[PDB]
RNA sequence: UUAAUUGCGAUAACGAACGAGACCUUAACCUACUAAAUAGGGUUGCUGGCACUUGCCGGUUGACUCUUCUUAGAGGGACUAU
């Protein structure tokens, strides 16, 4: 019945967060690492603390996990999220420049008073039976 | 040029933790002595008849926690054992029973070092010193400077420097993303290195001692002159680069990636081989990296001892 | 009492030779009896762990009670 | 899921407090440190006996030396470690 309550969890949490370039995957260097960076009263809190502080390294190490952040993770997430495709995803790129609009849409576009490139097709108004 | 190929001819058992240092004498060529996580060293006799390349001499008990680095004497019959317990060890390689107890670090001892000749003891330990010890056992320097812990110290070897000198040059650097120069007589600062982006695993010389290799966390290699005070060339590991070594025979740098052992031929500054050996019963995310590296006298076998409580032995076989 | 000293003199006897061999004689030796001997009650070289419970209030024994009356 | 309102979580709930855990005593393991005629051991004395080969089992508050066991301080050690 090992289970690790919060505060072993919630201070390794915050070990990692602030501490990830620092710690490693052996758990005496990151003992000894939780002896001089953190000031834990007695020494079995201490090695529950760098146990878990392995453990979740390790996940980390497999990939990324919920919860904890850091700034390396933190900024691989914001470098993937600025991703933007040089080639274009809209203004018939593809399909030879021709998009596919039924007859509706097609009077909603001349009733707007503008002439854009279509293509009718019917779209065979019998409904699939699912 | 030099299609040369290394391949692993025997297994050293009988270790039970990471053999976290190794050490060989030029003088003894067929000794080896091995410390390891279970804080014990192994002196090992090198026999060439079939598949063990080694048969263990002397287990040297003695030590209450890790023993990190290892360092034997230029003689070959004494050897300097570096442990967790904040002390150091002097042990007859013979005897098997302990000379003298160097006390004096308040952190565990990460590193030692040997002198040129029989004077001298270096160590550095996680209280952010270096101290300076005789072969009696008491400490004669305190060597400070270093904001943080200091992972590795080895001496560079003095080769032709001026006829003499009785100077005596070494290398230091840790966590705190530096490496520094030392020289001794007295006993003062040199040069410093910066090029480190995270904080430095490992340093080592090599063996004529006028280029120093650091590798550190980001697996960026770095090679330096010391008599020049300059960069020699950098290079980049992409994985954890645990330990690195020097050859006596080639111009050559071992590196213990996370992944495996590269080989950087110096000469060429490409990578030639790689050596990846063969678990079973893994999930290929965990497979035993090295933690130690050591050339023979020659140049001609490779001692790597990993997380697996085993040394793994490259005799290097030129298959044409 | 009497058999609590006859298992610590086969385990004294044990460590003794294995102690023996590692710092006098070799190492295989030393791995050889070791590997003879934790092949056969290993205790013969580690010590056994078990020893006595404290013995608590309310019952005669370690671990065990009083009887309850109930009526 | 846990021995646990112990955690992973989902969430008109968010942050917290007591309890549990943590914590102390005790039981281990320490041929690593400090040491000890109010604890033990070795060598050597001075003796007793038997053997006769230099060895065995003894006695002595005679000396030198050591701390493995016996002690108790600072520490290490296990955190489900691989
Ligand atoms: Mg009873
Ligand atoms: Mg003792």
């Amino acid at each position: 019945g090992r289970v690790r309550t919060k505060t072993v969890k919630r201070a390794s949490k915050a070990l990692i967060e602030k501490y990830y370039p620092k710690l490693t995957m052996d758990f005496q260097t990151n003992k000894r690492l939780c002896d001089e960076i953190a000031t834990i009263q007695s020494k079995r809190l201490r090695n529950k603390i760098a146990g878990y502080t392995t453990h979740l390294m390790k996940r980390i190490q497999k990939g990324p996990v919920r919860g904890i952040s850091f700034k390396l993770q933190e900024e691989e997430r914001e470098r993937k999220d600025q991703y933007v495709p040089d080639v274009s995803a809209l203004d018939l790129s593809h399909s030879n420049d021709v998009l596919n609009v039924d007859t509706q849409t097609a009077e909603l576009v001349n009733s707007l008073g503008l002439k854009l490139p279509l293509s009718v097709s019917s779209v065979s108004a019998v409904r699939d039976r699912r | 040029s030099s299609n040369i190929m290394l391949v692993l001819r025997g297994t050293l058992e009988g270790h039970n933790g990471w053999v976290t240092s190794l050490s060989t004498s030029a003088a003894q060529p067929n000794l080896l002595v091995s410390g390891s996580r279970d804080k014990t060293l192994i002196s090992w006799r090198l026999t060439e008849n079939e598949q063990q390349f080694g048969v263990p001499v002397r287990s040297y008990k003695g030590h209450s926690h890790i023993v990190q680095d290892v360092v034997v004497s230029a003689d070959g019959n004494y050897a300097v054992s570096a442990s967790w317990d904040k002390t150091l060890r002097l042990w007859n390689l013979a005897t098997g029973n302990s000379e003298a107890r160097f006390v004096g670090h308040t952190g565990d001892v990460l590193s030692v070092a040997i002198d040129a000749n029989s004077s001298k003891i270096i160590s550095a330990s996680r209280d952010k010193t270096i101290r300076v010890w005789n072969t009696v056992g008491d400490c004669a320097y305190v060597l400070l400077g270093h904001t943080d812990w200091v992972t590795k110290v080895r001496v560079a070897p003095k080769n032709l420097e001026d006829v003499d000198d009785g100077r005596i040059t070494f290398v230091s650097a840790g966590m705190d993303k530096i490496v520094r120069s030392w020289s001794l007589n007295s006993y003062r600062i040199e040069a410093d290195f910066i090029g480190h982006n995270n904080y430095i695993n490992v340093v080592q010389p090599s063996p004529d001692g006028s280029l120093a290799a650091s590798a550190g966390k980001d697996g960026q290699i770095y090679v330096w002159n010391l008599k020049h005070k300059s960069a020699f060339m950098n290079f980049d590991a992409k994985d954890e680069v645990f330990a690195l070594a020097f050859s006596p025979s080639r111009f050559w740098l071992t590196a213990a990636t996370a992944s495996g052992i590269k080989i950087y031929d110096l000469e060429n500054e490409v990578l030639i081989d790689e050596l990846k050996p063969e678990f079973a019963g893994y999930t290929k995310a965990q497979d035993p990296h090295a933690v130690s590296l050591a050339w023979s006298a020659d140049g001609q076998t490779l001692f790597a001892g990993y997380t697996d409580n085993v040394i793994r032995v490259w005799q290097v076989m030129t298959a044409n | 009492g009497h058999v609590s000293q006859v298992y610590a003199i086969r385990q004294a006897i044990a460590k003794g030779l294995v102690a023996y061999h590692q710092k006098f004689v070799d190492e295989q030796s030393k791995n050889e009896l070791k590997k003879a001997f934790t092949s056969y009650d290993r205790t013969l070289l580690i010590a056994d762990s078990r020893r006595p419970e404290p013995k608590k209030f309310g019952g005669r024994g370690a671990r065990s009670r009083f009887q309850k009356s109930y009526r």
